[PDB]
C-alpha cells in the first residue's frame, strides 16, 4: 500500500 | 487511475495518509483500528470499502 | 462452521485466527499488516475479501 504526505493550511 | 482525498476520513486532518487501494479515502495510520505500526506491503482495503463489500453480500 | 487447522498463508499449525465467513484460519503474524492485536468485531479473511473483490470487477 502507499502513503502520501499532504500539508493543508491552518 | 484514482483521485485520493487530502484529509483523513476519521479526523479530517492531513499529514501522512495511507491511501485506500479501492476508493478515494485516506487515513492516518494511527486513526485505524488497531493503530497501524507499519505501512501495509501489499493491497490495503479501507474500513469503508470492507463494509461496502460486506453489504453487497448481505443483499445478494 | 468447521474451521481448518492450518494457516492459509504458511500452512502450519498454531495460534490461529478464524475467519467469520469461511473455514480458513490464519496466524496473526501471517497477515499483511501483521497483528499482535486480535481483530475486534467481525473479521473477514483475505481470501474472502478477494472473493468479494473478484465479483466486484464482474458485477
Ligand atoms: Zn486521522
Ligand atoms: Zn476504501
Ligand atoms: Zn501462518
Ligand atoms: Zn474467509
Amino acid at each position: 500500500a502507499r502513503t502520501k504526505q499532504t500539508a493543508r493550511k491552518s | 487511475h484514482m483521485i485520493h482525498e487530502d484529509f483523513c476520513s476519521v479526523c479530517r486532518k492531513s499529514g501522512q495518509l495511507l491511501m485506500c487501494d479501492t476508493c478515494s479515502r485516506v487515513y492516518h495510520l494511527d486513526c485505524l483500528d488497531p493503530p497501524l505500526k507499519t505501512i501495509p506491503k501489499g493491497m490495503w482495503i479501507c474500513p469503508r470499502c470492507q463494509d461496502q463489500m460486506l453489504k453487497k453480500e448481505e443483499a445478494i
